[PDB]
């Protein structure tokens, strides 16, 4: 019926557009036409002649930005993948992580669907050089960085903190924290000791700076 | 002049306290606020606290 | 002078863009609504 | 009955915000030297002036 | 050693209360230990007083090192602090 | 959205049965068909079905 | 299930015993009732409350427009009253709710 | 049977339709399903909001939470009409949201936000705080007012 397809190809979509995005504002090269899909389109595209949501012709490669690789120093490829299954096992994740380090990727994002255990939970960190996210489909309908209480964060490379660590004359531990599993840290994809710089926008001062520092 | 004079003179002065303050003029309003019914932009049930 | 995260310049044709706030910018907000009331006053006077 | 529970609250409060100050740097530091605001209030203004 | 010298001063040149209050408190405590006076007293016999009267018209020897909260502090005469 | 909610027995099966009118959805406008109502009690976990 | 004994004025408990049939067993005294036949039921009478319209008066003075009922079986009208209404995200096509002239039978589409 | 859930979300006990003073109408629910309510289709994702501190931090990070406490204490503060100055609010803001987390201002918070062995101490649990401190071993830098 409608309610069980249509409704669920929807949220797909939506997921889809944010996860678009999420990857976009991390510096990584993806165009304003691609964001932009319709839902027409990813229905005509993305989607079964019967209505049904395809997962394995979803997952995409991204590749970084002329202007972010000139800026960051080292940055790779991810390969962001939707997985088919409703409740994802050890093997699959096992067989996920299997691929990343295969195909050689310094990221890769697992977007599973309804619950993960812990079992696959304690397997995401295997690989030395690259890191895995997961996110729920439920956490990526709607954009968190587009909702008004959260304001613009930006990511801040290894010479742009020490530029302000040297500016304010403090060490690394004086920084506000922020812990890293925060929404807008997954969002940005935060490392230990990544620091973040943030534009608050208060109605009596305007806009002004403030700073904060992973873990 | 007295513009620039009233702004360089009202910035904050170092050495201050302004946690203490800051304590003191969120803690010492709730002597004075009394207990007094409130509800949400013209319904009647919603009874926020 | 906004000198950047990086500690350069910033090119005097996208300072206001919301990525280069420094600790100063709500001292520039002031200056600018200071001029604007003057200006407030100058219009007055030529409408006249 | 209010005076019990507006003391106990700002007596937290103060144990809470009592090491807070403005050092000469303009910016609100901590006891143990940690930034808590860059600038107290994103522009540095006493509210006293 | 960690003094910043007397031309990169970056820190306020305007004299806070704070500081008025310990310049005082100091002054005061040097006068009730029988230091000499730079002001003609006109028969105050309270060092509080003539510790203000010092004020009054920058009499006071004394500095000030303002710590900034990383280890260098930073020298202002009073006679060149504004107030 | 029941009617009733009852008990059969049969000569030899159990079962309950409910009674969902179509009526009180359109009147509501509600997105719920009955394999949803289904689907839904599946859902439940106290129940242990 | 509230059946009370007519012996000892106690609760029925149905129980299948080893054969797989159902009786209204009675643990307290030598007495049950075998369900052969005809069936038993308990009926709970669930509130009917009068809610909240929706739709109440939504095809007034509107346009009729030209559609295929899904019902067959009872009319064979054409003419359906149809009302545009954004239901969806702005970014969604814009449903519609349009229903047949004889039969009722309301339906949507998006 | 009759006591389960067939449509909806589990923690919103109710929702009223609301109307503003410009004519626009809003719904108000009374739950803790931040995320499910403004991941529902026909509800703008931008735009809505929750007087709950908890739910707004684990949903949008902690600066949204930071926002949240600055704009419901000055809400309660200018309900009585106090006139609380806001910059006071915002450093209490920055308090709670200071390590990371919304920590509160408690026994409990205290404990995490600072490491004073002697201004624990004096404030609550005397007794437990010295004896961990002892057992501890963690010097204590005579740096704070207490
Ligand atoms: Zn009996
Ligand atoms: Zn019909």
């Amino acid at each position: 019926m409608d309610q069980e397809n249509e409704r669920n190809i929807s949220r797909l979509w939506r997921a889809f557009r944010t996860v678009k995005e999420m990857v976009k504002d991390r510096g990584y090269f993806i165009t304003q036409e691609e964001v932009e899909l319709p839902l027409e389109d990813f229905k005509a595209k993305y989607c079964d002649s019967m209505g049904r949501p395809q997962r394995k012709m979803m997952s995409f490669q991204a590749n970084p930005t002329e202007e972010s690789i000139s800026k960051f120093p080292d940055m790779g490829s991810l390969w962001v993948e939707f997985c088919d299954e409703p409740s994802v096992g050890v093997k699959t994740m096992k067989t996920f992580v299997i691929h990343i380090q295969e195909k050689n990727f310094q990221t890769g994002i697992f977007v599973y669907q309804n619950n993960i255990t812990p079992s696959a939970m304690k397997l995401v960190p295997s690989i030395p050089p690259a890191t895995i996210e997961t996110f729920n489909e439920a956490a990526l309908v709607v954009n968190i960085t587009h909702h008004e209480l959260v304001p613009k964060h930006i990511r801040l490379s290894s010479d742009e903190k020490r530029e302000l660590l040297k500016r304010y004359r403090l060490k690394e531990s004086q920084l506000p924290r922020i812990q890293r599993a925060d929404p807008v840290a997954l969002y940005l994809g935060l490392k230990r000791g990544e620091v973040v710089k943030i534009i608050r926008k208060s109605e009596t001062s305007g806009r002004y700076a403030s700073y904060r520092i992973c873990m | 002049e007295i513009a620039l004079f009233k702004y360089r003179k009202a910035r904050l002065e170092p050495g201050t306290a302004i946690g203490a303050i800051g304590a003191q003029s969120i803690g010492e309003p709730g002597t004075q606020m009394t207990l007094k019914t409130f509800h949400f932009a013209g319904v009647a049930s919603m009874n926020v606290t | 002078v906004r000198y950047d995260n990086s500690g350069c310049l910033v090119k005097r044709e996208d300072l206001n863009k919301a990525e280069y706030v420094d600790q100063y910018d709500a001292e520039r907000d002031f200056y600018h609504s200071l001029r604007e009331y003057i200006n407030g006053k100058a219009t007055a006077l030529a409408n006249l | 009955v209010k005076t019990a529970e507006t003391g106990y609250m700002s007596r937290r409060l103060m144990k809470s915000l009592e090491d807070l100050s403005c050092q000469y740097d303009n910016t609100v530091r901590t006891s143990a030297n940690g930034i808590v605001q860059f600038t107290y209030g994103g522009d540095g203004l006493d509210p006293l002036e | 050693e960690k003094a910043i010298p007397k031309d990169q001063r970056a820190t306020t040149p305007y004299m806070t209360k704070y500081e008025r209050a310990r310049i005082l408190g100091t002054r005061a405590l040097q006068i009730s230990m029988n230091a000499p006076v730079f002001v003609d007293l006109e028969g105050e016999t309270d060092p509080l007083r003539i510790a203000m009267k010092e004020l009054a018209e920058k009499k006071i020897p004394l500095v000030i090192r303002r710590y900034l909260p990383d280890g260098s502090f930073e020298d202002w005469s009073v006679e060149e602090l504004i107030v | 959205v029941a009617f009733y909610v009852q008990d059969v027995y049969k000569d030899n099966l159990s079962f309950i049965q409910v009674r969902i009118d179509l009526g009180t959805i359109d009147k509501l406008q509600l997105e719920l068909t009955i394999e949803d109502i289904a689907v839904a009690i599946t859902r439940a976990s106290k129940l242990k079905i | 299930m509230l059946s009370f004994c007519p012996s000892c004025n106690n609760m029925l408990l149905i129980t299948s015993g080893d054969s797989g049939v159902y009786t209204l067993a009675c643990r307290s005294c030598p007495y049950e009732f075998p369900i052969e036949g005809i069936e038993i039921y308990d009926r709970k009478k669930l509130p009917r409350k009068e809610v909240d319209d929706v739709l109440g008066g939504g095809w007034d003075n509107v346009d009729q427009t030209k559609t295929q009922c899904p019902n067959y079986d009872t009319c064979g009208g054409e003419s359906a009253y149809f009302f545009q209404l954004q239901i969806r995200s702005a970014d969604e096509p814009m449903t519609t709710f349009y229903k047949c002239v004889n039969c009722g039978h309301r339906w949507k589409e998006n | 049977l009759p006591d389960v859930v067939v449509k909806g979300l589990p923690d919103i006990s109710r929702a009223v339709i609301n109307i503003r003073d410009d004519g626009k109408r809003e719904l108000l629910v009374e739950g803790y399903g931040l995320r499910d309510v403004m991941c529902t289709d026909g509800v703008i994702g931008s735009r809505t909001t929750t007087n709950h501190v908890l739910e707004v931090f684990s949903v949008l990070g902690i600066e949204a939470a930071r926002y949240s406490i600055i704009r419901e204490i000055n809400y309660t503060m200018s309900n009585h009409g106090m006139s609380v100055d806001p910059r006071h609010i915002q450093l209490l803001g920055d308090v709670m949201t200071y390590k990371g987390e919304v920590l509160g201002i408690t026994r409990f918070g205290l404990s995490k936000m600072r490491d004073s062995v002697l201004q624990l101490a004096s404030f609550e649990k005397t007794t437990d705080h010295l004896f961990d401190a002892a057992f501890y071993m963690k010097k204590d830098a005579v740096e704070g007012v207490s």
